[PDB]
Order: structure tokens, then C-alpha cells, then sequence
């Protein structure tokens, strides 16, 4: 409805103030949700007994003296052990359970979710076993693309009778090798790709053998956790962007710390969503006050983290900042300003760190910065290489090349050689007088007093005297 | 030593053969020393 | 730079860790100074002249 | 050595706005990476992908936009493609006439 603009603070605005803010008890219901979410989540986790024991193992683990139990759980709803006879009645659960291979198997891994699920598990713990089961998930969508493939498109199965087995069987070697003998375009066509196919259906009995329960159930767990995750992620989104205007209040509160407008919206929206992720309802308590503190805190690490163009750390800013306040409440107090060794009582600080504090707290200067009176120059064109080394120096150093040439030149080929072996003159690194005992295979000290003798020649009047001349002191 | 100037675009390929590396970080420099 | 080594090991002077780089009036001038002052920074000692 | 930061006297810095366009720029990438990493709803990453194209169309031209994005002083950013074009450029500047 809107022509146009650039703006791009115009456009989020434009953007988020679709959505109404909320209402009281809808926000409620939509943690209800993200608690729906993470129900779902950990049902499908729980009723995985691989995941079961792989919990186990790392249990026995972390209680082998190798980790603190945080690492193991982050607690339950109880000090420890009772995680260890919560293990114990898992334990015995399990092995009842598997003590059944159809009599109580069902009834048993409900009730093992039933004993587990109870209290807590840690978020680390489930990302990685919820990232085992999406290799499960793996593994099984492979061997889908694996047994389509081999089937429909390469030798034309009809993919609805193809699955159709696959619904019922799906893992034995009827469902696909009956099919073989179908006398079919492709039952025809399948005796190049039966190979292929046999040990994507052996892949496919291993992972029923890795599983448990049934391969179509494996999909079926991840496929109750997708479902739960898009529960989660949708009113998630609502959350979010109903308080996206909340951001924005307080990101409002920061505009000119030298980090722009919607980095700090950005900066702030991040902290929202940490949140919202951590936030309560059973608290029965009001939204706003859990996400101010953490929009709060994103941003100022924001703020702190890259608003100068020379990262100071948060302890260098906090103590900035502080200062920044007792000066501007001394400079009242006292009336005209305070000077640095008298912050020295105001706040308790050294007296010295206050300098250098002082020191690092400016920012740098635009090198195209316009200089006086509105001439072009800018201090770009003021900023001289104190790098590069004058023609003078060159001439010198080259001339002083050619000098000592030319009086190395006047000497024998073993005390040149030594002189050009022990200083690193026109060659590579200088080499060690024992590299020179190694080289000429030779007399240390003997070399020692070749080249004080060769000093001692060159300390003569007429010989060297250009050469201190070269000495500029 | 060389006739002509050539220019035209540059494909990714291009501006990751130019790169010595690839910036990741908005680091400039330490704040006490200055390397 | 090498070489240079070279020429101190041969006359043995002391590469003094100070640089100088004392104000000097620029080319040209040749005036008379007529008043020296010497501000300080309040931790520092004061010196003779100042 | 083209952005150059040199020192100035007493501990202030002289840096050229390529870094502080750069810096930007990277800012905006990062964060954009670590909300990818995330999966923000698609109104934040939308938000940040128009800020990554702005901050590199400034960084280009900074020009294009109505309000070029200033320093930390209320003046523009001489941007990349403002070391070229003009009276103040390289090209009638520091090629064809020199000190």
C-alpha cells in the first residue's frame, strides 16, 4: 500500500508492526506451547531405549569420578544419588524390558519414559542424542533414496506398490526380491541392480538391529520429535516477534554509543530469543521483566564488544564507564572538575591505572578528517611513513658497502673469508665461530685471535680511517 | 613490459585467488600493545 | 644491518639505546630567545630549570 | 597499508573509513552467521540480510541511500568507490598530478 523508501530501520518497523503485541495468558498458553514442544521432544527421546542406554553409559561415566554430575545431568526433581536410584530403576526397568524378547515390551518402555522423564535432563545430553537420532533419521532416509533410486527412476518400479511392500515388510527380502520375479518392465530391469539393492535392504536389517523396534517406527520417533520441534519453533516465532517492539524500546536506549541503530536492535532481538528459550511460565509471572535483564545485558556486551574500532574487554569498559559516572557526579560535587590524583578517594583504584584508563578511553581520528579552515587537506594528507628510510641512509649504506669491500680487499683470502664467515657480510646469517671451527675444521681460539688481528689491522692509521669516518658519533 | 590493461568481472574464484587469507574477525588491534 | 656490525666490532662504540630527537630551531631562523617556559605533569618530579 | 591506522601523538589513532566500513561489514556477517546458527524466525534474518546489503552497498559506494551512514562525527564516510571518483580521487589527485 506503502510507495517506497530505503531506510531499512523504515522497513523492519513496517514489518514487525504487523503482528497485535499479545494478551495476558496468550503468552501464557504459547509457553504452554513451547512446553508442548519440548514435551514432544523428550517423549520421543525417552521412548528410544538406544538413547536409553547411551544415557546409561554416560551416567556410570560421569559417576566414574570423571565429571561433576552437571555434566551428566543438570539435576532432577529431587543432594545427588538420587539421580544414582533413579538409574538403579531405570536400570532394573531396562533390563525387564529387554528380558521380553511382545509381552510387556510397550507397556515397559512407556513406563520407562514414565521413570525417566519425570524430572530433567541436561540440554547438552539432548542435543546430542537428538542429534543420534537425526543420524538415525540418516540412515533411514538414505536407504529410502537408496531403494527409490534403485527401483523407480532407474528401472522404472512403480514407486506406489514399491512403498506398498515397503508398508508391511519393509526390511525382509520379499517386499523387493518378490517383486524381482514379478515379470514387470522393471522386475526385468532390477537383476543389474539387485546387488546394490540386497545390501541397502542388509544396511536397513542393521538398523533394525541398531534400533530396537521397528525401522518404520525409528522414522516415526523422529517424525513425532519433527513435529513437536515445528510446535516449538511455531509461536516461538510468535513470541519473538510480538516482543520485537520490546527490543526496540530499549535498543532506543543506546542510540549513539558509536554502534548503529539497528545493530543494536539486532544485538537485542538475539538476547530475546535467549529468553524466550530460558523463560518460565510456570513462574506465574510477567514476560517482560525475565526478557528485560537479558535484551539488557546482550546489548551492553554489544555495546562494549564492537562499538570502538580497538576491542577494549568488558572489564576495561565497566571500569570506563564508572569513571565516566564519578566524573560527572564529582564534577558537581567539587564544581568544576576533577583531576586524575583526585579520583585517586573517589574510587579506589591506583592512581596509575586511572592514567592509562584515561589513556585508552579516546577514539581515533578519520584519517580524511577536514582540517582547518575548510581546505581539502585532510590529516590524511599530514600522516608521513615514518618507515621508510632516507635516500641519505641508502647512499650510506651502500657506499659503506663498497668501503668495506674494497678494504677486505686488502687483506689475505683466509682472514677475508673469516671476516665474511663471522660477520654475515654479503651472504646469509652470520655463521657461529663454531660453525667456523666446523667449516674450516680448525683452531677456536687461534680463529679468535685471526680475527683480533684482523681488527687490530684494521685499528690502523691510513688503513681505516675512511671508516671511522663512516662513524657518525 | 606489458602492452595493455585488461579489467572485466571477477568470479569468486577470482577474489578467492587474490585473498591471502579470509577476515573474519573486526579486530583491529590490542589496545596495550599495538601489534 | 650487517656490515655495520662490522664497522662497530672493528671500532667497538656503544649502540646507545636513545635516539635523539631534540627540538632544534627550524632552518633559516635565527632569532633570540627571550622567555623558556617548562609546564610538568603534576606526578612528575620537577627538574632544575623548571 | 591502503587503510592505514597509524599512531598520532600522545595515544590517539589515525585510521582511514575503509576500516570502519570493513569493520561494519564484518560485524553484520558475523552476526548474521551466528543467526543462521540459531534459525531465528525469518522477520530477523530478512532484518539482517537488508542490513548485510546496505552495509556492503556503503561500503561500495556509500552513496545510493539516501542517508550515507556517517562517521562517528556527522559527516559521510568516504567509502571505497570514494577513493576513485572525483576531483578528490586517485585519478585527477595522485596520477596525474603529483607533489
Amino acid at each position: 500500500e506503502i510507495g517506497r523508501t530505503t531506510d531499512p530501520v523504515r522497513m523492519y518497523m513496517r514489518e514487525m508492526g504487523t503482528v497485535e503485541l499479545l494478551t495476558r495468558e496468550g503468552e501464557i498458553d504459547i509457553a504452554k506451547r513451547i512446553e508442548d514442544g519440548i514435551n514432544q521432544v523428550q517423549c520421543s527421546v525417552a521412548e528410544y531405549p538406544e538413547a536409553i542406554t547411551y544415557l546409561l553409559e554416560q551416567y556410570d561415566r560421569v559417576e566414574a569420578e570423571e565429571a561433576r554430575l552437571s555434566d551428566l545431568i543438570t539435576g532432577f526433581v529431587d543432594d545427588p544419588e538420587l539421580a544414582r536410584e533413579k538409574f538403579a530403576e531405570l536400570r532394573a526397568q531396562y533390563v525387564v524390558t529387554r528380558d521380553t524378547i511382545h509381552a510387556t515390551a510397550q507397556e515397559e518402555i512407556l513406563k520407562l519414559s514414565e521413570v525417566f522423564k519425570q524430572f530433567r535432563l541436561v540440554p547438552k545430553q539432548f542435543d546430542y542424542l537428538v542429534n543420534s537420532m537425526r543420524v538415525m533419521m540418516d540412515r533411514v532416509r538414505t536407504q529410502e533414496r537408496l531403494i527409490m533410486k534403485l527401483c523407480v527412476e532407474q528401472c522404472k518400479m512403480p514407486k506406489k506398490n514399491f512403498i506398498t511392500l515397503f508398508t508391511g515388510n519393509e526390511t525382509s527380502d520379499t517386499w523387493f526380491n518378490a517383486a524381482i520375479a514379478m515379470n514387470k518392465p522393471w522386475s526385468e530391469k532390477l537383476h543389474d541392480v539387485s546387488e546394490e539393492v540386497h545390501r541397502a535392504l542388509q544396511k536397513l536389517q542393521q538398523i533394525e538391529e541398531e534400533t530396537g523396534l521397528t525401522i518404520e517406527q525409528v522414522k516415526d520417533i523422529n517424525r513425532r520429535m519433527s513435529i513437536g520441534e515445528a510446535k516449538a519453533r511455531r509461536a516461538k516465532k510468535e513470541m519473538v516477534e510480538a516482543n520485537l517492539r520490546l527490543v526496540i524500546s530499549i535498543a532506543k536506549k543506546y542510540t549513539n554509543r558509536g554502534l548503529q541503530f539497528l545493530d543494536l536492535i539486532q544485538e537485542g532481538n538475539i538476547g530475546l530469543m535467549k529468553a524466550v528459550d530460558k523463560f518460565e511460565y510456570r513462574r506465574g509471572y510477567k514476560f517482560s521483566t525475565y526478557a528485560t535483564w537479558w535484551i539488557r545485558q546482550a546489548i551492553t556486551r554489544s555495546i562494549a564488544d564492537q562499538a570502538r574500532t580497538i576491542r577494549i574487554p568488558v572489564h576495561m569498559i565497566e571500569t570506563i564507564n564508572k569513571l565516566n559516572r564519578i566524573s560527572r557526579q564529582m564534577l558537581q560535587e567539587m564544581g568544576r572538575e576533577p583531576t586524575p590524583e583526585e579520583l585517586a578517594e573517589r574510587m579506589l583504584m591506583p592512581e596509575d591505572k586511572i592514567r592509562k584508563v584515561l589513556k585508552i578511553a579516546k577514539e581515533p581520528i578519520s584519517m580524511e578528517t577536514p582540517i582547518g579552515d575548510d581546505e581539502d587537506s585532510h590529516l590524511g594528507d599530514f600522516i608521513e611513513d615514518t618507515t621508510l628510510e632516507l635516500p641519505l641512509d641508502s647512499a650510506t649504506t651502500e657506499s659503506l658497502r663498497a668501503a668495506t669491500h674494497d678494504v677486505l680487499a686488502g687483506l689475505t683470502a683466509r682472514e677475508a673469508k673469516v671476516l665474511r664467515m663471522r660477520f654475515g657480510i654479503d651472504m646469509n646469517t652470520d655463521y657461529t665461530l663454531e660453525e667456523v671451527g666446523k667449516q674450516f675444521d680448525v683452531t677456536r681460539e687461534r680463529i679468535r685471535q685471526i680475527e683480533a688481528k684482523a681488527l687490530r689491522k684494521l685499528r690502523h692509521p691510513s688503513r681505516s680511517e675512511v671508516l671511522r669516518s663512516f662513524l657518525d658519533d | 613490459e606489458f602492452d595493455a590493461i585488461k579489467i572485466a568481472l571477477a568470479s569468486p574464484d577470482m577474489i578467492r585467488s587474490w585473498s591471502f587469507g579470509e577476515v573474519k574477525k573486526p579486530e583491529t588491534i590490542n589496545y596495550r600493545t599495538f601489534k | 644491518t650487517p656490515e655495520e656490525k662490522l664497522l662497530r666490532a672493528i671500532f667497538g662504540e656503544k649502540a646507545s639505546d636513545v635516539k635523539d630527537s631534540s627540538l632544534r630551531v627550524p632552518n633559516g631562523v635565527s632569532g633570540t630567545v627571550i622567555d623558556v617556559q617548562v609546564f610538568t605533569r603534576d606526578g612528575v618530579e620537577k627538574d632544575k630549570r623548571a | 597499508d591502503l587503510r592505514p591506522l597509524v599512531p598520532l601523538d600522545g595515544g590517539r589513532f589515525a585510521t582511514s573509513d575503509l576500516n570502519d566500513l570493513y569493520r561494519r561489514v564484518i560485524n553484520r556477517n558475523n552476526r548474521l552467521k551466528r543467526l543462521l546458527d540459531l534459525a531465528a524466525p525469518d522477520i530477523i534474518v530478512r532484518n539482517e540480510k537488508r542490513m548485510l546489503q546496505e552495509a556492503v552497498d556503503a561500503l561500495l559506494d556509500n552513496g545510493r541511500r539516501g542517508r550515507a551512514i556517517t562517521g562517528s562525527n556527522k559527516r559521510p564516510l568516504k567509502s571505497l568507490a570514494d577513493m576513485i571518483k572525483g576531483k578528490q580521487g586517485r585519478f585527477r589527485q595522485n596520477l596525474l598530478g603529483k607533489r
